[PDB]
């Protein structure tokens, strides 16, 4: 029935009212990003041998991260 | 076994390339053709390979996908923008009316290069013969210039046309200023003793690229000769051969007498008081900046040009703040600087390879009397196609020109006393969303509340196209999957029914003009609306609704898209 009555936690109200959650966002630019203290260390052959181009990785690495859902996106 | 299923109907606009991502413990092998691999199977009719797609004459390896994610110490050569490799057709010469005054030099010269057309055979050793081969040793089209048909002779004219119209449009003026044959006697003179001048000689060489250039065009019809690429990027050897036949027209026509990137460190590592001193290197001497900034500064505005950074470029030899000085020298290729801050006396300096630097009223201070505020973190800025290293300490082994500057002064490194590496933040490519702040010029956004709106507004000169976003996107259930978009009348849009399970957030692109009171009203008719009401001057404003989608551009269409079967 309504925009809000529909991404909200009621919907049997066909008020159209507007929660402060509601608030326009434009494409930005201003964002940093951090370099991680740690990589993947994938080493390739070097060789090129002929029967194919080889690529290894065997060391694990994780890392958590939160997950906004209004926004949908991982950090 | 193929399967059952591909992303037809997708944007070809980029260049595409293999690829492969792994998480943890794995070993792959690409497989091509050649030196490089071995297939397997059987490639379908017409489907070729990567060792084949590599351009000719250029060596193929394996980076990553975008950047230095590579295991390596502070030794990481962090790079800026880049050039889309600058590559990523003819002149036109026949739009030229051929003036008739030297119609007769366009037949003397075609007259000259049929008579080289019947040399160069010759010295190989070809007779006059009837018969059109070239294993014979035999050429009829070597007899003299007016025995000679239109189905013989239009080859050398239309070769004379072609250079002299290129010459014209090049931008110089054309004006006035024995081995024994089977028959034909080609001497015209001796045309090979004056030297011909440099201007000339690269003229000859664009004659040659350009006669290069239709053959390949002609050429592309055809498989896949590696002599396809144009001229520039031919092979050297047989470049000359080319220019040597095109050096004769000009040699008749003489003798006859006619988006930067910054880089900084984390906020918290800012400092309030001592003396801290950090390398940069630059092993090239295009656009970068160095210095000191506050935990404000701007990852998209120019490094210093605010009250939040006090940086130095060599590119231009000036010290930068709100303004910009000359100060101190240019660097090279290969350089570093010492960047010092003292907090106790508010002074920076900057060393360029141990030599202190030299301002106009000559005091090695950079900068002085500037408030602590909440602290300085270093920072650097390349621009295109620069790479650049950054020290901050913890490695006096590796230091160079501590010792020379910094040792004695009571100047210490910015990361001595550490245990773990610095995380060295930077400015992001991909511009997300944000809300709009309060302190935003040439964007205001209010809140009214009849009907709830959030009306818009803005003051500012320069114009641009913005992309509005709600916050909270409406999700899709499994069975509900389709979008009307009604205008003033009735709903007629392009049909855009097709989400299974996804969440759409709304969104409207505006062109900001002078006067901009567009806004959003949630409504009600029977579902949910969203009523973008626009104003006067609307044309090119968007209004629909978007999932994920981080791109900065001008364009109605050429959106990403995949349809999979």
């Amino acid at each position: 029935p309504l925009s809000a009555g529909l991404f909200k936690s009621e919907h049997k109200n066909p008020v159209p009212q507007c929660p402060p959650r509601l608030h326009v966002q434009f494409l930005s630019h201003v964002l940093w990003s951090r370099m991680p203290n740690q990589f993947l260390k994938v080493d390739v052959s070097r060789i090129s041998e002929r029967q194919g181009w080889l690529v290894q990785c065997l060391d694990p690495l994780q890392f958590m991260s939160l997950h906004i859902p209004e926004e949908n996106r991982s950090v | 076994q193929p399967v059952q299923g591909m992303f037809e109907n997708f944007n070809i606009d980029g260049l595409f390339f293999p690829v492969v991502s792994f998480s943890a413990g794995i070993k792959v092998r690409f497989l091509l053709g050649g030196r490089h691999g071995e297939f397997k199977f059987l490639p379908p009719p017409g489907y070729a390979a990567c060792y084949e797609a590599v351009l000719p004459k250029e060596k193929l390896k394996v980076e990553h996908s975008r950047e230095y994610k590579q295991e390596r110490t502070y030794t990481r050569d962090l790079l800026g923008p880049t050039v889309s490799l600058t590559q990523a057709v003819p002149v036109d010469t026949s739009q030229i009316v051929l003036p008739p005054h030297l119609e007769r030099i366009r037949e003397r010269l075609a007259e000259n290069i049929h008579e080289l057309w019947v040399m160069n055979k010759i010295e190989l050793g070809w007779q006059y013969g009837p018969v059109r081969d070239d294993n014979k040793r035999q050429h009829p089209c070597l007899v003299e210039f007016c025995k000679l048909p239109e189905q013989e002779r239009n080859y050398n004219l239309q070769m004379s046309l072609e250079t002299l119209k290129t010459l014209l449009a090049l931008g110089c003026h054309v004006g006035i200023a024995y081995q024994l044959t089977s028959g034909y006697k080609p001497a015209p003179m001796d045309l090979s003793f004056i030297k011909l001048t440099p201007s000339q000689e690269a003229m000859v060489d664009k004659l040659a690229e350009n006669a290069h250039n239709v053959w390949a065009r002609d050429r592309i019809r055809q498989r896949r000769n590696p002599r396809l690429v144009p001229y520039t990027l031919l092979d050297d050897r047989t470049k000359k051969s080319n220019k040597d036949s095109l050096r004769e027209a000009v040699r008749t026509l003489l003798g006859y007498g006619y988006r930067f990137r910054i880089f900084r460190a984390e906020k918290t590592y800012a400092v309030k008081a001592g003396r801290w001193y950090f390398e940069f290197e630059a092993v090239t001497a295009g656009d970068m900046r160095v210095g000191w900034s506050r935990p404000g500064c701007q990852p998209d505005l120019e490094l210093g040009s605010d009250d939040r950074a006090f940086a130095f470029d060599g590119f231009k030899a000036q010290r930068w703040h709100q303004g910009n000085e000359h100060y101190g020298r240019s660097w090279q290729a290969g350089d570093v600087v010492g960047c010092m801050v003292d907090m106790n006396e508010h002074t920076m300096m900057f060393t360029l390879n141990g030599e202190i630097l030299l301002d106009d009223s000559g005091s090695e201070l950079a900068f002085k009397d500037f408030d602590v505020g909440d602290g300085f973190i270093p920072v650097c800025s390349l621009g295109v196609a620069q790479v650049g290293r950054m020290n901050f300490g913890k490695d006096v082994s590796t230091l160079k020109y501590f010792t020379i500057c910094g040792l004695q002064e009571g100047y210490e490194p910015f990361a001595v006393n550490t245990n773990r590496d610095i995380t060295m933040w930077l400015s992001k490519r991909l511009p997300q969303f944000l809300q709009v702040p309060s302190n935003h010029e040439h964007i205001e956004v209010t809140r009214i509340d009849k009907v709830t709106q959030k009306s818009f507004g803005s003051q500012n000169n320069n114009t641009d196209i913005m992309f509005y976003r709600l916050s909270m996107p409406i999700e899709c259930a499994x069975x509900x999957x389709x979008x009307x978009x009604x205008x003033x009348x009735x709903x007629x849009x392009x049909x855009x029914x097709x989400x299974x399970x996804x969440x759409x957030x709304d969104s409207d692109f505006e062109v900001l003009m002078k006067t901009a009171h567009g806004h959003l009203v949630p409504d009600r008719i029977d579902k949910d609306k969203e009523t973008p009401k626009p104003e006067f001057n609307n044309h090119k404003d968007y209004a629909q609704e978007k999932p994920s989608r981080l791109k900065q551009x001008x364009x109605x269409x050429x959106x990403x898209x995949x349809x999979x079967x």
